[PDB]
RNA sequence: AUUGAAAAAAAUAAUAUAUAUUAUAUAUAUUAAUUAUAAAUUGAAAUAUGUUUAAUUGAAUAUAUUUUAGUAAUAGAUAAAAAUAUGUACAGUAAAAUUGUAAGGAAAACAAUAAUAACUUUCUC
């Protein structure tokens, strides 16, 4: 009951014709969070990428960084909808109003 | 013999090392050889049929010449499989603002500023400091207490010399070498440290030691350090 | 440019063809390859890209290194060290490679491959060590030629044989090959190619051919018979084809007798052995030695005692085999020998 | 005929495979063959020379360490024990990072913590 | 066959022999793999490697200074123990097994210039257990390893038989790839640069992990592989993704040397050491 | 041989032709191919013939012809999971146990686990 595609007669790679596998790759530039760019040899066909979050903006990798901007995936939620739909009620002064319930 | 602690700071390179002329041309030769043996690009997988991006890529590319009966070809009958001639390399032409890499030559390079930590991004900078005289050398700090390890003594004394404006790492408590002098009966121990943030900024106004500093590399260490001092430390530096 | 000058370096360290040199040293991709002759094939051929610029710098890199080695070679005095330094200086010359890999190494011409130059001597040694020596020793081993005749062999000189007079067809004999009685009926020649630095104005060689398979019905065993023997043969790195030109009747200690096997006497192995005479110093000219023809059995011949008595060092060998055929009788009468004996087909 | 998953996987296997996806063998002229050999020979020598230079530097560095240790031990054993202490859990500061092809927008920082 | 008795005849010469070079068959295996004339030829030094350079520039001398122990000596490993000679039964007795182990352990040499902890290989193990039913999914593993690592993946087939797990012997389930040289360097760099700094609860590699004599291993979950550039670009064509095992082999004699070494390549550690 | 560049050759081996010998050798010429093999209204590419725009010529443009797409694993003389269990030639060494690794645990897959005296070559002080 296993899903297995039937195997065809394997072609004979006789001795001496064993060519290496050289997969098509592109000299692709990787743009980090900062202006740092590293050239990476990749198969996917497009030359530049931006990394929204990377080692640059990770506290674990930069313990000494006092200022560290943080950005996460933008699919929907706070940064997307909670902000534009609630663009009047403002502040962390306001966070001190709901600071504690003063309950044991 | 009094013990004297010296500290050599190193600024690790921020960018990849530059390549020699032989390295540049040899690599180019190999890359072209690899492109000659390069495989066909499987565009039929990444670019699905009917996708607008797929059809944009097709127009973005230039097709190969196909074999055709009754027409002579000087360079040979075309051999195309999966839409690519098999007798030569294949060229695949590829906010979303374009990636503009930053220049590898900074302002400090053109201005020839010596105090800055960006004068040579791809090299290793060493903090060389001048004495009362014109003799430039690594900072030598004298201790008498002996209640602290030598590498810690250099670290704490360095921070108070820079006004707590530096962040240095102590690689190891093992001194790198000895610079013994017989005239003053002084034994000098060098400790390897790495600068992480901040600058030196000498602020000691008591004139206890040092007047000028620099962030030279090995090539420039040679021209400013005296030959005798240089000879006993040539091996403790990084070429690149 | 040490490699460019020819004030003292031999001319052999160069490409004789001008067109080849011009392309190999071309400054721009404007000359078509010489090797590919048909213009149609010339058009089809496509050189790899960015191969000229890197080659020029690679040439310079080696050029400087060769110059340093030559300077070092100038200040030394030991001939063995001097030869090693020279080989080390020029082994990387593209011209030397082109001259060697691409032209005959056996029948080398003095213009391209000169075996007086240490570099071509070294390259020839390595080449012979790759295939020829490896094949020879396997033939001598699996055919039990070594222990039967000599305790061992440590090759130092390629040996090749031929029978140009018998039939008139040119073919270098592969070791251990099977030869008819007609082919080996007249005489062998030798090409004792040396590769080790040796004083070729003083050193002398001997050549013996032995057949340790002749039946000995007295002891129900075999006995070794000397086939052909030459002594006091001079040689030269580039002219070392031993033939009736290069030796006289004084050198022949045993005139050649054809391989003449008997019917059902089994295969017979003829092992060529090439030694070198002792080199005694404190004397001018070669050390001619008078062989003692008195004993020289040539019918029951003991090579081991022969070598020990005259202090010969073996440097190369060759082997061929022979069985009975119809031509043996004709060979016997041609050489005026008694008719061969006929044996049984079974061992009992 | 065949399930869509099999069609997709066959395509993925096709990207793996080498069938009708490789060019003709690289054929070089006799003289370009010698050209290539000398290129590689230089590169081999060049890499060996760089490696030997690094090894020789490390030879001297170790020589310097031990002479420093020997002198520190004879003069002031109090510091020597601290110097000879193990570094089993030593870790490089994570602020140090491998060089990047091109520099960042901010080359350096003058503030810490 | 008349007999089954292997006995090689001794030879009478010292020259090393190799029947491959003097057999006319296979004229193309005679050429070395690196040789241009071989059909197996593949360029090696296409471009410079930044990670390797970093190790040779900065971390090389640093590690020598770190690990150096003054006048340290070789610590012999647990070897086989010989039989003390006190009975006539020890003449042909095989030696005893090591003290606490059934396998011999290697010696630990002091760190010097010649031996400085450094990388040597990285192996990716991927065992899709779900392939027991759908074999077609094992192919997706090879593609995933191919796209990410960039090298040809060698497939992984079953070896044991556990009925409790519906495990059958002799079926393909995963792929593995051996990485060395520059390609391994790129993988290690892109792992710490991109994939690692994208897990919400990531703390680092456990200090308890690692073979006693060099070698450190960790594992990436199914969702972590989506962070690779070559899957993030084509999420449409990657409906199913699944984890793998990573093993970094190094020249470190002991583990703690390796951990210090790998830390130089931007690897964090969180647990407590042994 | 014609086809953009302005007398030749001196290796092994392959192919084509020829001929010397009771010798599977020699002479000349040149360095092919090396992952393929029928069957596609439909996808892609190409040349030729016209048109429209934009001499030539760029793009689009209709037709004719052809080529790519049948997308399928071994790329290593492969080496302890499965299939060819008798011949020959070449080559290699298993197994347990231990330490680790996302699901993974006692039991799935991967990695590591005895010593370099002497010799050859290369680089180097």
């Amino acid at each position: 009951t296993r899903i297995t595609l039937p195997r065809r007669p394997a072609k004979k790679i006789q001795l001496g014709k064993s060519r290496p596998a050289i997969y098509h790759q592109f000299n692709v530039k990787m743009e980090l969070s900062d202006g740092s760019v590293v050239i990476r040899r990749s198969q996917y066909p497009k030359g530049e990428i931006r990394l929204i979050q990377d080692q640059r903006n990770n506290p674990l990798w930069n313990p000494s960084r006092d200022d560290l901007v943080v950005v996460d995936a933008n699919s929907g939620g706070s940064l997307d909808r909670f902000n534009k739909r609630y663009s009047s009620l403002f502040s962390t002064v306001e966070l001190s109003e709901e600071n504690k319930k003063k309950t044991q | 013999p009094k013990i004297k602690v010296g500290v050599l700071l190193s600024r690790i390179p921020i960018i990849k090392s530059e390549l020699n002329e032989l390295e540049k041309k040899y690599y180019e030769y190999q890359s072209e050889l690899e492109k000659r043996l390069m495989w066909t690009f499987p565009a039929y997988f990444y670019f699905k049929k009917g996708t607008v991006a797929e059809h944009k890529f097709l127009s973005l590319q230039k097709g190969p010449i196909s074999k055709k009966n009754g027409i002579w070809f000087p360079r040979g009958i075309p051999d195309i499989k999966h839409g690519r001639e098999r007798s030569t390399k294949q060229e695949v032409k590829l906010v979303n603002r374009p990636v503009i890499p930053n220049d590898r030559i900074t302002e400090a390079d053109r201005s020839n500023d010596m105090k800055s930590l960006e004068r040579q991004l791809s090299r290793t900078l060493y903090l060389l400091v001048k004495d009362k005289s014109g003799t430039w050398k690594f900072p030598n700090f004298d201790l008498s207490d002996e209640s602290k390890p030598l590498h810690v003594h250099a670290e704490n004394e360095l921070k108070l010399l820079s006004g707590d404006q530096i962040y240095t790492w102590s690689v190891s408590a093992t001194p790198i070498g000895v610079l013994q002098d017989e005239r003053n009966r002084t034994a000098e121990f060098i400790v390897k440290s790495h600068i992480l943030a901040g600058k030196f900024d000498l602020v000691a106004s008591k004139n206890d030691a040092f007047e000028d500093f620099a962030w030279l590399t090995k090539g420039e260490i040679s021209e400013y350090v005296p030959k005798d001092y240089f000879n006993k430390t040539e091996f403790l530096l990084a070429d690149n | 440019h040490i490699w460019s000058d020819f004030t003292t370096r031999p001319s052999s360290l160069s490409i004789q063809s001008s067109k080849v040199k011009n392309y190999l040293f071309q400054k721009k991709a404007s000359l078509d390859p010489p090797s590919i002759s048909r213009r149609s094939n010339r058009i089809k051929y496509s050189p790899p890209e960015h191969i000229d610029e890197i080659f020029r710098m690679s040439y310079d890199f080696l050029e400087q290194r060769s110059s340093k080695f030559y300077e070092l070679a100038n200040k030394t005095k030991n001939p063995l060290k001097k030869d090693a330094l020279l080989i080390k200086a020029e082994i990387n010359n593209p011209e030397v490679q082109y001259n060697f890999q691409f032209n005959n190494k056996l029948n080398n011409v003095k213009d391209i491959i000169d075996y007086d130059v240490p570099v071509y001597r070294h390259l020839g040694k390595q080449h012979w060590e790759s295939y020829g020596q490896m094949l020879l020793m396997q033939r001598l081993e699996t055919l039990a030629a070594i222990p039967d005749t000599l305790p061992t062999l440590v090759p130092r000189a390629e040996v090749n044989i031929k029978f140009p007079f018998s039939t008139g067809v040119n073919k270098w004999i592969e070791p251990g090959e099977f030869l008819s009685s007609n082919v080996t009926s007249m005489r062998p020649i030798f090409k004792i190619q040396e590769y080790e630095l040796v004083n070729v104005e003083k050193q002398l060689y001997t050549v013996l051919i032995v057949n340790p398979d002749v039946p000995d019905l007295s002891n129900d065993s075999f006995k070794t018979a000397l086939c052909y023997g030459l002594v006091n043969i001079n040689l030269t790195y580039n002219d070392n084809l031993i033939d009736p030109r290069k030796f006289h009747s004084s050198n022949i200690i045993a005139d050649y007798l054809p391989p003449v096997p008997e019917k059902n006497a089994g295969k017979q192995r003829f092992v060529v052995w090439v030694f070198r005479q002792p080199l005694i110093e404190d004397k001018q000219g070669p050390n001619m030695l008078e062989i003692d023809r008195k004993e020289l059995s040539r019918d029951d011949f003991d090579i081991r005692q022969f070598t020990k008595k005259y202090n010969l060092t073996a440097i190369g060998a060759h082997i061929w085999r022979s069985e009975w055929d119809a031509k043996v009788a004709a060979v016997r009468e041609k050489y005026g020998l008694p008719p061969g004996r006929v044996f049984s087909r079974v061992r009992r | 005929s065949l399930s869509p998953l099999a069609q997709r996987v066959v395509t993925q296997l096709s990207v793996m495979s080498a069938s009708r996806k490789q060019p003709k063998l690289l054929k070089l002229a006799r003289e370009d063959l010698i050209k290539h050999q000398t290129i590689e020979k230089c590169w081999s020598i060049y890499q060996q020379q760089q490696r030997e230079r690094r090894n020789l530097q490390l030879e001297l560095q170790y020589k310097s360490i031990e002479r420093s240790m020997n002198l520190l031990q004879e003069l002031s054993p109090r510091l020597f024990e601290a110097a000879n202490a193990s570094e089993k859990g030593k870790r490089f500061p994570m602020e140090m990072k491998v060089p990047t092809d091109f520099p960042p927008n901010t080359l350096w920082h003058y503030n810490f913590r | 066959p008349k007999s089954a008795c292997s006995l090689v005849k001794p030879v009478h010469h010292l020259v090393k022999i190799d029947k491959s070079k003097l057999s006319p068959r296979f004229p193309e295996l005679k050429y070395d793999k690196s040789d241009i004339r071989s059909p197996g030829f593949k360029p090696k030094d296409t471009h410079a490697d930044r990670l390797n350079d970093h190790y040779l520039n900065t971390l090389q001398s640093d590690l020598l200074l770190i690990n150096y122990s003054h006048n340290a000596a070789v610590v012999k490993g647990l070897k086989q123990r010989a039989w003390s000679g006190d009975s006539p039964y020890h003449l042909n007795r095989p030696p005893k097994n090591p003290r606490g182990s059934k396998a011999q352990l290697p010696d630990i040499h002091p760190i010097k210039w010649s031996n400085i902890p450094g990388l040597e290989s990285v192996v990716i193990n991927c065992f899709v257990r779900e392939a027991r039913e759908n074999q077609l999914l094992a192919i997706t593993a090879a593609l995933q390893l191919q796209q990410i690592t960039g090298c040809k993946p060698h497939p992984i087939f079953s070896k044991n038989d556990v009925p409790t797990w519906k495990l059958r012997k002799g079926h393909q389930m995963g792929a593995k790839v051996e990485l060395k040289g520059k390609e391994m360097s790129q993988f290690l760099s892109t792992l710490t640069e991109i994939v690692l700094p994208r897990i919400r609860e990531y703390k680092g590699i456990s200090n308890q992990s690692g073979n006693r004599f060099g070698g450190i291993s960790f594992g990436l979950t199914a969702e972590d592989i989506k962070f690779f550039p070559e899957i993030d670009a084509n999420q449409d064509s990657w409906p199913k993704t699944f984890g793998m095992h990573i093993n970094i082999n190094t020249s470190a004699q002991l583990d703690y040397q390796a951990r210090t070494l790998l830390s130089g390549f931007q690897f964090p550690f969180f647990g407590e050491e042994k």
